[PDB]
């Protein structure tokens, strides 16, 4: 089991970005993806979460709208799709596997983290 | 739900017993987490379920709950010990996590 | 007594707990009902329709009358001693008779008194124009007449008899003295064969009046505590004390009973739930209602009595013996307790008790509102139980629910349980199984010679 | 044959003996049943229901005409020889049928020849403006003609064509027309799968003429001796035998049968009677009724069969075979006859058989009001014959009944009994039965093994 | 899958094949049914009869409000996430229900929506004068109410108001009253235990107009494709949405379903015919409805089912498991097939299959009308296929019938059989049979021992 | 129901078979007694049902039922059977007893 | 099983006795007591029984109002109440030891008897 | 199994012949006996049948009328009558045994074979 | 139902298979029977059903059924079967014998 994110990159304000989390060593379809924030100082804020297949989502209310989620089955792999950067999003962003069930939302491996630097 | 950690920061020296307490806004019965984290690194899950450990964690760690509040021991503590501990309730949409304890070895 | 959470993990979640009614002591009115209305003001247009009817009526009241007159002419006063009963019997000319016949022969001889003063002033009787009318049996009790056909005759024969031809009359009021006695002989016909016992019901009586019981009963009075459990539990009975084949009627006492609740008893509801098992659906096989009494398990042919949501309200007691396995099954010996295979699709898979849900979430989406996610019931499980220690509000489908906390074992889901023998309860597959035993049985036999 | 003094002794006193009748050898008799009213009379108040209620009528009666054209269109005269028989059936377009329904669709043929002659004269049959009508089928034979709602069109809404508005007329036949179709659609509608079978009784037919049966039969006539027998056995029955979609009537031939009595047999009756053993009541679990035909013992469907005083009425034979070891137990084998349990507090404790009082006397006290002391039930004594060789006048509660003697041995109340296996007589008990011997016999099984 | 020539040499000879059909998707129609007549225009000859009229109607009214006034109270919309679902029921104040009365409890509280619009215009339904009465209850949507009995008064009291005395009219009027009340506590009385549940037909529900559902069922309007079917099959139900002790009104809305054929599913019926076996007469011990789903064999509770000529329409899945042994019985083991005496002299001899007749020629005379000889059945022989390869027409008393090819073996008559064991299917000989099994069993145990 | 009792009275010898018979004016079928009476001294139950012995009571004595009439032998007669002997019926309401038969030792 | 009696008694005419049999040896509450009256050269006469504990008593038309009886099941004493006593009293009064049931009438156990003398 | 038919007889147009049959050897009142016709030059020609005992005869249409036939059980002889004889009528007549039931109209045995002559 | 029997006359050597054929005008299945007659005798049956033969008659003789047409053969022809040979058909009233096929040792 391990998720690989995608590298670090500089955005504008006002930009887009589609993180990409590939999953390997599990079946895909039946785990939740978690996606977590953390900027330096602030602790860790968990952004949402998807479940692959099914298409089910859960969202932060304080992210919704601002972050949306996305699967592929075919390639096994997570996309999480930040618009409208600003500098509160300068931020370490982590894709973690989430249980399958009620009561399993520990994350069980985390990705490497996306490094996203946000300025004018 | 907000979780009330503490304490927020603790120096402890090597071999020593040492707990860190976190305490949610609302009762989360068994639902509990606490993962470790280190400088440049992305957090560890050490423990679960409120008592129950994670696969690869080594037993020298331990979770305790006492109903109000949930509490993580470690015993005879070691150098690779440093860094930030956080805890999860996973009971309720959103999920939290604590403060962060930042324990650094003396 | 009984071992609710075992019973609840084999998907029979315990439901309503009903108190155990039984009619008794009751009291006796005497009404008449006449079965020949009066066309003294249309009788022009009679012609030979009554005598007919008459003649009908006759034929058809005779084996009644000859019925009862077995009991009327061999039973008297006790003239020996009356310091143990006053009603003398000769059982040699009676022959053959049960208990419930020699009892109602009894009650017939009591009502007789009375049937002898509402015998007098029978040209009063005679002469009712009225649907129901109030004469005087005697100085301070009253008796009611009910006319079998007088509401028709008064208001819709005797006002169109001059706008229509008289024969068109005729023929309309034989066509309504037909279809009386077509209702009449479904009752009061040769199915009528025992006339003496008292367990005939008064909507069953009523028929001599075309149906119409509410109007006897709001015309007698009655105690209204609890008129409708009597009435509905068929306990308000009454019994044919005299048959008039001269001016045709009936003087039936009618019977309202008491309802007393019986002490230390109870009735338990079983709802079912079906549980999972090898891959597979089950629905345990057991009574759905189980008496209790005095610490005593037993069933209840609840199929006589009348069912409300705080007591079971019966006319006698309905209890059956149980079988000392079913009795194990029921204390918490899950293992005897038989399950039959879920073919069907429309199954009861969850339900509720004091706000806790047990549902079959193999079989159903349960899902928990609280954070989003499915809730799993694993392989070994055949029910999950959810309260709000775990899933404060839950969703099966269309409905969101919010759950109470369970009051047993806080073990629930992960202690295991004693899964019985599979069973199959139809008719012609209870034939199969007892050929097949019978069959292994004779084999073990010829092993054993 | 039956050995009643053992039976008696397990609690079944012998009862009335009765004759088995059967019916046979019926008469026929052809009506029409027009199920739509003539309005002609009220015609500015009729509107658009007519055309309605006819539309309704037409798709009520389609299948049956359809169901009915299967047998008419494939059955003839047989031109190769009437030798043997006079009706050819083509049973390739038939297709799939059964003997009663062969028999039936032979029937119908038969019925055609007057079905055709009825059906002259369609036009008087359209035209009849009363409720009964007598029209001439042939010149020596007549038909009766009898109008769903004529009596109710000339009656009720006819003279109040004037006095109401003509819009509440319209509405009111709208309603009795709807009235007619929902009591007429229990009978005739999809569950009138098979009309061709001459099974339907003339109290279903009759709901096509508003359920007035007592009409149709006094209209045609009939022999007396049994009329009632036959009409509450279900044995004068009806056939439709044509159809007809313009003038929306229906033929029926009205079969009127004979009463049989099968000789060398008869039924008897056994009143069962709680009986002590281990300070424990218990019932005897045989048939009520038993069928003795040429001294062979079988059960009878008797739910099915009219029961009166001298006489089982049934219109087929209900004879259903026995267990041998039941025989055995009806011919004096009393440990073979299966006992339950009496948990119920209502249950026949006494009886009487030609005067001899049968009663369990540890459960009621019995007592003899020659002497005024009690009569003893000793703890092996199941039950107690009392007669006038011990007590001539006994007493039990409120009755004082004399006894006669009894015709069997003297030491009736000093030989004893063997007695038969407990049972348990509910379903899920039955069930939990089955699979306790069947694990009883899979570990024997592997004992053997 | 089903052995058909083996099962028809044990007299299961096969019949038509029928369609599966179920209910589902309901469409929904609000209507509203006024439990008391408007006395407007005779209230001079009303008295005191409505006022005790309508102290009835809120006794047996309150209990129905009562009973949904417990989920009215506890049901709203969900304010915490509408993602899963958006009716939020309180489980804890509910307490114990199961899963169709909380489904009905949620149908409930979607009909509330509609039942506050037609609570406006209240006044409105209290005017209505007529016996069916139509109303806006949205500008585009309308609603139909229905007054229990608005047409009696309108045709049979107001218009003879003169003619009669006052009091007869008021006696008449209460007469009326209370026979609707009589006809309507049997549905509506301490039965309608639960009112929530939907499963209450349109026929049971028409009881408060009177009986006559086809004036609701017609005034709504509906699909004629399967009316029928849906109507006969207890399919189109209501429940009740709203119950006003005010007014004595109630809101019903009635369920329109579809039917859906079940795919890849069918039921196969098998005709009995007796057979013979050393010199008996036997007939098989076999489910005449056999429902084969996805190549699966079941049984099917068909009595609750209605039966037509193409197709098997239910209102729910009555699929039950079956036997293994049975299953094997059918598919043509017929050794493990049970088959029972005949001691009846009225049981099916023959029956005709495709053209093809079984006929067991031991007990009846079937003859060859080709040749004019008699058809001969061995002792070996169960029982006579006789096609047109050997009797292209055969006679069996009054019917003579041509015959097809059988499309079978052309050995059917020269090959033998497996027969299964005897048995007893009346329910005290069960008992019996028990018994003796268990005696036998127990003495099996005792040699073990 | 009266007693018919015979003879009155009787003079025996030693060892001599002796007969005391009673009719009652109705069938009381097997309920029958037979009673010893001394001077001075309360009755003794010699047979209480028409051919069944009391305890204690000698097989000397003997009662037979003829259906009719009800009789009591005495077998080798002895000086202690002088007295009275009574008959009672116990078959109805009153009970009634014979008219007394003196039977002296010759 | 033991019955004991009263002593005998001289009572002038008009007055009343209270004749009482203790009964020994088994249960008082089950066994009928029947009374007898023997009047000298006339043979015995059945007065009456009591069924203690129950209360049932049974009369003889010639005795009843004349003599009453009573039972205490406490001191296991019946007792016999005669009134207005006049010369035919005279007589020698038993208690017997009846049966339990219905056809058992024989008198099993016998008092020593009561001597009653009525003079004027 | 035996069947011995009469002599050969001489007759005048227009009388009558009874033929007759005795069987032997079996249940005569068990199978169908049968008659056959056999004129010189034109081949066999099936008259009819009789079942005996039961009654039941079947009749070519060629031969109807002209020939009857009778059984008696008691002697096991069957009987064709012929009446009205013609100059066709010259021909040899079989009784033969036939089946007992439907599809065994073979001819087991035959009988000697009466040969009637008529001339005017 | 007629019968065309073939052929109508037929001479053939001792010891000579030869076949003689019959087709009814009708189907009659496997109803039908082979007589043979000789001068001045009853007609003896040699086969009874299309395949089998009678009891008595020698297993040279043989009957064949083509569904359409009947046939019987004879193996190793013998003297003594000269004569007539008739085929019935007894599948329906009235039954209808050959034509009678006229066979004469050669
Ligand atoms: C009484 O018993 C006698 C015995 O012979 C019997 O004949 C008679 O019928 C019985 N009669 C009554 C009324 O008990």
């Amino acid at each position: 089991v391990q998720l690989q994110q995608s590298g670090a990159e500089l955005m504008r304000p006002g930009a887009s970005m589609k993180i990409s989390c590939k999953a390997t060593g599990y079946t895909f379809s039946s785990y939740w993806i978690d996606w977590v924030k953390q900027r330096p100082g602030h602790g860790l804020e968990w952004i949402g979460e998807i479940l692959p297949g099914s298409g089910d989502t859960n969202y932060n209310e304080n992210f919704k709208g601002k972050a949306a989620f996305t699967a592929d089955t075919s390639s096994n792999t997570a996309y999480m799709q930040l618009t409208s950067l600003t500098s509160e999003d300068s931020a370490v962003f982590y894709c973690a596997r989430g249980g399958r069930y009620h009561g399993q939302g520990f994350f069980d491996y985390w990705g490497q983290g996306t490094t996203l630097t946000v300025s004018s | 739900i907000q979780m009330t950690q503490s304490p927020a920061s603790l120096s402890a020296s090597v071999g020593e017993t040492v707990t860190i307490t976190c305490r949610p806004s609302e009762n989360v019965h068994i639902y509990l987490a606490w993962y470790q984290q280190k400088q440049g690194k992305s957090p560890q899950l050490l423990v679960y379920n409120a008592k129950t450990l994670a696969d690869g964690v080594p037993s020298r760690f331990s979770g305790s709950a006492s109903g109000t509040q949930f509490s993580l021991k470690i015993n005879s503590l070691q150098p690779e010990d440093f860094g930030s501990y956080y805890c999860q309730h996973f009971w309720s949409i959103p999920y939290t996590f604590g403060g962060g304890t930042k324990l650094e070895i003396k | 007594i009984l071992h609710y959470e075992k019973l609840s993990k084999i998907g029979l979640v315990k439901g309503v707990t009903r108190k155990y009614k039984i009619k008794s002591n009751p009291l006796t009115k005497d009404i008449v009902i006449k079965m020949i209305p009066n066309v003294s003001n249309m009788s022009q247009c009679t012609g030979s329709v009554m005598e007919n009817y008459k003649t009908r009526l006759n034929g058809i009241l005779t084996p009644i009358k000859g019925a009862l007159e077995i009991y009327k002419n061999n039973t008297h006063d006790c003239v020996g001693d009356v310091r143990l009963a006053g009603v003398c019997m000769a059982g040699v000319a009676i022959g053959i008779a049960t208990a419930a016949q020699i009892t109602a022969g009894v009650a017939l001889y009591e009502a007789m008194k009375n049937a002898d003063n509402i015998n007098k002033l029978k040209s009063s009787i005679e002469s009712t124009n009225e649907a129901v009318v109030k004469l005087q049996e005697t100085a301070e009790k009253t008796v009611y007449v009910f006319t079998a056909l007088q509401d028709y005759i008064n208001t819709n024969l005797v006002p169109t008899i001059d706008k229509i031809p008289c024969k068109q009359t005729e023929l309309s009021l034989d066509l309504a003295l037909s279809k009386y006695l077509s209702d009449l002989l479904f009752v009061f016909g040769p199915n009528l064969q025992d006339p003496v016992s008292n367990s005939m019901t008064i909507q069953a009586i009523s028929q001599a009046f075309g149906g119409n019981y509410e109007t006897l009963l709001r015309t007698l009075g009655y105690a209204t505590e609890d008129f409708d459990d009597l009435l509905e539990s068929d306990s308000i009975t009454g019994q044919i004390i005299y048959v008039d084949l001269s001016s045709y009627y009936i003087i039936v006492r009618v019977y309202f009973p008491i309802l007393t609740e019986i002490q230390q008893a109870y009735i338990q509801e079983l709802l079912p739930v079906s549980f999972n098992n090898d891959n597979s659906e089950w629905i345990s096989i057991v009574p759905n209602f189980i008496l209790v009494r005095n610490t005593l398990i037993s069933n209840i042919e609840i199929g006589f009595c009348l069912i409300t949501k705080r007591s079971v309200i019966c006319n006698q007691d309905y209890a059956t013996p149980m079988t000392n396995n079913m009795r194990e099954c029921l204390t918490g010996s899950t293992e005897k307790c038989p399950r039959e295979l879920v073919v069907s699709s429309h199954v009861p898979r969850f339900a509720l008790s004091n706000g806790v849900l047990f549902a079959n979430c193999i079989s159903v989406t349960c899902q928990c509102q609280t954070t989003g996610r499915a809730i799993s019931q694993s392989g070994e499980q055949t029910l999950l139980m959810i309260d709000n220690t775990t899933c404060p509000t839950a969703v099966l489908g269309n409905v969101i629910i919010s759950l109470g906390k369970y009051l047993g074992s806080v073990n629930y889901n992960s202690e295991g349980i004693a899964i019985g023998p599979p069973v199959f309860t139809d008719k012609v597959d209870i034939s199969s199984q007892i050929s097949s035993m019978n069959q292994s049985l004779q084999q073990s036999k010829d092993y054993i010679k």
